[PDB]
């Protein structure tokens, strides 16, 4: 949980790499054809193929970390897979390589449902995880990045359910603009006129790009952005530019938010398809601009 | 008897593209599939659970096109029984409205005395339904019985 | 043979909702009891008060044998449970809009 | 002489003229008028490629047209019952009711298949217009808990410059809504999570059934159209009249009697 | 100004955050209506699909009596 985040470089502008992917429980395919990877025509996404990638690119760097949100998706894989596989998978957990955003069987709209349709929901999920992970399992933050617009219910019930803090994409353009003008990306969203604070006050923090790379910066099999060329003697080369982009693209976001963090959110709907387009840049690119 | 398969379909619309009915028409089939299939596996929850606690020796039977004055078994059968169960934490005092024949019913409560009954007339489908009060218990149920008389 | 049934000794008051009633296991249920009323909705009959329940033979279909209070998605025992803080510039109580999650041991 | 529907305690009056729910009062009198109008869909014009569908609501028009001016009524009044059908449109019709002691009015609308045979695509709403002053201010339901206010053209966390007037200002009710002069209350809860909002003072509105024929760009990639079963809804809607300070128990209690409702199971024998 | 770039989880990102003991505004409100953009709100799935939403809520009416029957009864 938090006894295992990473090391921040105190006295230095932070960028949290937060690489994922917005699996939708059907949209335009069905769950069974989003999971298996039907009908590629209609929308390329097969989750069994996602998650097998990513437990790899996990073994493959350890400093590598990855936040999976829909249960349903993620439950199914699951008893699919050999007591080996869940044997490792449980450790990459348990040291935290792995983590859950949401945890409900799915990531639920927030305008339509009923109270206590969400929570049946939400149970469902966290209940999976909770005896498949254990403690170790269990999800800290909420992560609607698609919902369109959110209600007030909805912070108040992730607050009673132990969420510490909730993060999303999908806000009025004009509320957006002033937020970012005011330095207001982030604050605590009291959710109930009725319980006594700090039971219904959810910490909320607007993302960047709604959930989407930097432009320029998308390196799943989805996106054609040219990739990281470090060969000094290719003509491809584009390291240096690379760097450059980057520290100007960081400095910009880091002026939006109040402390010397800032997060990146990079993958979209059904990425990491191959997950090893994405951690192999991924991982040059951290260390040309650390260096 | 499961009462999971439903659990799962109702968790399953609750995503973002489906009750908001932001996904693709074959898609919001589907999603109404997954919850047909949830159904069946309750109602035969549902039939042990009362058989258990009335110890009625009848198959059950349930109703899903209430919904548009349709259920074969309150339009045919002459001798049939109404099991009300009630949800909520105090007794209701519900309206029952059942599609029946052309004849005249008669009800007769949980005590066995007769209760009110009238059949009601559906505008212009000519088709007509029978009602009742039907006082339940908070998280119980009662069971009227019915007859149409000759 | 039973022509009328009821799971409760005593019906909920007014201001309360049963939320859940449900089998979490062999011997559990899951129980979750809200308080439908927002400060406010008094409507002039003190509806918006808070309550106190008796869980000790609330129910008559089952007896309850041991209890546990919980988070309100039920995976963490409220008691073991806590959230990092936020600088802003048997007889169970509710107070409005407060809703309660318990996993009690039964016996039918 | 009028057309009259009553029980225990409340009492319903048509308008002579329309066949329209003219009258509404606890046996508390109040004047509203219900009626069914129609949004003219839009495909985009000059100001903005953007048109209705699945996603956005977009009218090419803010005044929305009358499915009908008046309704055939039919009235049925039985031993149980008290009924008034009325007939506004081969596609659009409804049923008021008045149970026994119950506290609310029940009107269930049958919104058939919406003709998109003209080419325009249409969103239905069930508007009730009232003289009770409510100055801009109106409630919803969050998901059928607490109770927000919302404020035509307003917001509450900046100075908002609104670009539709009757868009901009439809809120989630879940469960109700309700519009208040501070001294009656009038409030509609609902069987399913629809569209609504106070466009006109002391008016009120719930949003139907809608059918577009034209994707809103947004990823679906096809018109809210050929729903097929779903083309033909029927819906109720639970009318509630109480003074202010006696409505929140009302509906409070009727609106959970609404959604945990009782279940029937039937047995020969 | 420097530069460090990292991988890292939301939750990481929050306990950051936290650790910088700061004081933020607070909301009271909802985040209704949604608007991507001018003359556009996503303000019509509302109502979109009357049948499955309602369809939806009435399963719900009816899971839950399956649930307490579940609990009542004890096979
Ligand atoms: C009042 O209240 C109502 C709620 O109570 C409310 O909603 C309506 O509720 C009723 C029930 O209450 C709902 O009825 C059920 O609907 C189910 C869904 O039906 C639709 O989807 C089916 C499957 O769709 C997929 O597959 C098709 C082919 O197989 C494709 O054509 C589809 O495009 C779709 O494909 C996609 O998914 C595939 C995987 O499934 C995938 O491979 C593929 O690639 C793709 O991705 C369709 O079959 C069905 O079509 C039927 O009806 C339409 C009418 O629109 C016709 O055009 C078709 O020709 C066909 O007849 C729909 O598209 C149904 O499955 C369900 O059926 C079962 O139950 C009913 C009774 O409840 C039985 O009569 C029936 O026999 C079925 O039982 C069968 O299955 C069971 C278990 O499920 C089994 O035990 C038994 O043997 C049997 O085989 C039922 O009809 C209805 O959906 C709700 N309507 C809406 C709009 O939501 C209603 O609105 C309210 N009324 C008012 C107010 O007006
Ligand atoms: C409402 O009244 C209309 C009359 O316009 C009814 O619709 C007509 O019904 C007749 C016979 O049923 C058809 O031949 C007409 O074609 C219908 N009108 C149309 C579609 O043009 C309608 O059935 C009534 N609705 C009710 C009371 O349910
Ligand atoms: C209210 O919204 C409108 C449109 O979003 C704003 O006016 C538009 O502004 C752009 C450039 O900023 C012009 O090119 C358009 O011609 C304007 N639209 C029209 C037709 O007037 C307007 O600025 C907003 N309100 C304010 C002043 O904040
Ligand atoms: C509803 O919208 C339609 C579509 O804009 C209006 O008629 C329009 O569509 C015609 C073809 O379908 C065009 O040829 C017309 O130019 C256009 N009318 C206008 C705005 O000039 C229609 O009038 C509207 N219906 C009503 C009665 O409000
Ligand atoms: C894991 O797989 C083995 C087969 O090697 C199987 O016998 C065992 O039961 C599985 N795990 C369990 C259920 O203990
Ligand atoms: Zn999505």
């Amino acid at each position: 949980g938090y006894k295992t985040c990473p090391k921040v470089k105190p006295d230095m502008l932070n960028v949290h790499l937060v690489p994922h992917t917005h699996d939708d429980v059907g949209w335009l395919k069905t769950v069974d054809q989003y999971f298996y990877g039907i009908y590629n025509n209609i929308q390329p996404a097969g989750v069994q193929y996602i998650l097998d990638s990513v437990i790899s690119s996990l073994l493959a760097n350890p400093t590598r970390r990855f936040i999976y949100v829909e249960i349903a998706f993620f439950s199914r894989w699951w008893r699919q897979q050999t007591n080996a596989t869940q044997k490792i998978v449980r450790e990459l957990v348990r040291q935290g390589r792995l983590e859950f955003a949401n945890g409900g069987w799915v990531m639920n709209d927030e305008a339509t449902t009923h109270y206590g349709a969400i929570i049946d929901q939400m149970t469902l999920g966290l209940r999976f995880l909770e005896e498949t992970f254990g403690s170790d399992g269990r999800p800290r933050v909420a992560w609607h990045i698609d919902p369109f617009g959110h209600s007030r219910e909805q912070a108040s019930l992730f607050a009673q359910m132990g969420f510490d803090g909730f993060f999303f994409g999908r806000l009025d353009y004009q509320d957006k603009k002033v937020r970012k003008k005011t330095l207001q990306m982030e604050q605590v969203w009291r959710a109930s006129t009725s319980l006594k604070p700090p039971t219904a006050d959810l910490f909320t923090s607007v993302l960047p790009n709604m959930y989407n790379p930097p432009e320029g910066l998308c390196w799943d099999m989805l996106c054609a952005d040219k990739p990281v060329v470090e060969d000094t003697r290719s003509p491809e080369y584009n390291a240096k530019e690379l760097v450059r982009y980057f520290l100007k693209l960081a400095t910009d976001q880091g002026k939006l938010y109040r402390t010397k963090h800032t997060v990146m959110t990079m993958g979209s709907d059904f990425q990491y398809e191959n997950a090893n387009t994405w951690f192999k840049n991924l991982d040059k690119l951290i260390q040309l601009v650390n260096a | 008897g499961d009462s999971a398969p439903l659990n799962e379909a109702m968790a399953v619309l609750q995503h973002h593209d489906a009750v908001s009915g932001t996904s693709r028409q074959h898609v919001a089939n589907d999603y109404a599939r997954q919850l047909s299939e949830g159904w069946r596996p309750c109602e035969v929850l549902m039939s042990n659970a009362l058989a258990h606690l009335s110890g009625l020796k009848e198959d059950f039977a349930f109703c899903r096109k209430l919904n548009i004055s349709i259920c074969p078994l309150t339009q045919t059968a002459e001798r049939f029984q109404v099991i009300v169960y009630n949800p909520l934490g105090r007794k209701v005092d519900w309206m029952v409205r059942l599609p029946v024949s052309k004849h005249v019913y008669l009800v007769k409560d949980p005590g066995g005395k007769i209760v009110p009954s009238d059949v009601v007339t559906i505008p212009s489908s000519d088709s007509q339904e029978l009602l009742f009060s039907a006082l339940v218990p908070a998280v119980g149920f009662s069971i009227y019985s019915v007859s149409q008389m000759p | 043979p039973r022509t009328q049934f009821s799971g409760l000794r005593r019906e909920l008051p007014p201001s309360v909702r049963l939320l859940t009633l449900a089998r979490w296991g062999p011997e559990t249920l899951l129980l979750r009891l809200e308080h439908q009323f927002a400060v406010g909705e008094d409507s002039g009959r003190n509806l918006s008060s808070p309550v106190t329940l008796d869980l000790t033979n609330l129910f008559s279909a089952f007896t309850i044998t041991n209890l546990r209070e919980t988070t309100l998605a039920a995976n963490q025992l409220l008691a073991y449970a806590s959230r990092l803080q936020w600088t802003t510039d048997a007889t169970i109580t509710l107070q409005p809009m407060e809703i309660r999650t318990f996993l009690a041991s039964v016996q039918w | 002489r009028d057309l009259v529907i009553q029980n225990e305690y409340l009492r319903a009056r048509f308008d002579p003229n329309t066949g329209l729910l003219m009258e509404l009062e606890n046996l508390l009198l109040l004047p509203v008028r219900q009626a069914f109008y129609w949004y003219n869909a839009s495909t985009g014009n000059n100001l903005s490629s953007q048109a209705s569908g699945a996603y956005i609501f977009r009218p090419n028009q803010n005044k929305p047209l009358f499915v009908s001016h008046w309704a055939q009524t039919h009235l049925v009044k039985a031993s149980l019952v008290q009924e008034v059908h009325q007939n506004f449109s081969a596609w659009c019709s409804q049923v008021v009711r008045l149970y026994p002691r119950q506290r609310h009015l029940e009107l269930e609308w049958t919104v058939g298949p919406i003709p998109v045979g003209d080419g325009w695509g249409k969103e239905v709403i069930s508007r009730f217009d009232t003289a009770l002053a409510t100055r801009g201010l109106f409630y919803t339901d969050s998901n059928g808990r607490e109770i927000l206010e919302r404020r035509r053209n307003y917001r509450p966390t900046w100075k908002l410059n609104q670009t539709e007037p009757v868009a901009g200002n439809y809120y989630p009710v879940n469960s109700r809504i309700y519009i208040t002069d501070g001294n009656m209350q009038l409030t509609v809860l609902t069987d399913r999570s629809q569209g609504g909002s106070s466009l006109r003072d002391g008016s009120l509105e719930l949003m139907v059934h809608r059918r577009l024929l034209k994707d809103d760009a947004r990823g679906v990639g096809e018109p809210l159209n050929k729903e097929g079963s779903g083309l033909w809804v029927r819906g109720r809607h639970l009318v509630l009249l109480d003074k202010k300070e006696t409505a929140a128990a009302r509906h409070r209690l009727q609106a959970e009697m609404e959604v945990l409702a009782p279940q029937v199971v039937l047995a020969q024998g | 100004i420097r530069v460090n770039v990292l991988y890292s989880t939301p939750a990481c990102y929050l306990w950051e955050l936290n650790k910088a003991n700061l004081s933020w505004s607070v909301k009271k409100d909802d985040f209704f209506p949604y608007a991507d953009g001018p003359y556009m709100f996503w303000t019509g799935y509302f109502s979109s699909r009357p049948a499955l939403k309602r369809y939806e809520r009435l399963s719900y009416n009816f899971l839950q009596v399956c649930n307490q029957l579940e609990a009542l009864a004890g096979p």
